[PDB]
């Protein structure tokens, strides 16, 4: 704040420091789910790591 | 004019002792009598005022 040189009155104004804030959230679940049944799991599926995992 | 013999008037002088919640002041000199000093600023006035004393 500004005041005028050699005013007769002495009132200085004051300053708050004010702080603030804000939250950071988890909110979501990244998934990824498959189902076999017993027949695609012993027949269809070859190579699991290169035909499951990896997609 | 006074004719006075030495044992007519008494004059005694002391020197206040600074307090200890204060500006650490000097002591001042006053044809051999010893005087107090005292500083203290005033913020709700922006201005420093000065005390001398005994």
């Amino acid at each position: 704040n500004r005041r005028d040189l050699r005013d007769p009155d002495r009132t200085v104004i004051a300053s708050e420091l004010v702080e603030h804030s804000f939250g950071v959230t988890l909110d979501k679940h990244v998934y990824a789910a498959l189902k076999f049944t017993d027949e695609q799991r012993t027949l269809d599926i070859r190579d699991y790591t290169k035909q499951v995992l990896m997609p | 004019a006074y004719l006075w013999h030495r044992t007519a008037f008494i004059l005694a002088y002391r020197t206040p002792v600074v307090p200890e919640g204060a500006k650490a002041g000097a002591s001042f000199s006053a044809n051999g009598v010893a005087l107090r000093w005292l500083a203290d600023y005033d913020y709700s006035q922006l201005g420093d005022r000065t005390l001398l004393d005994v």
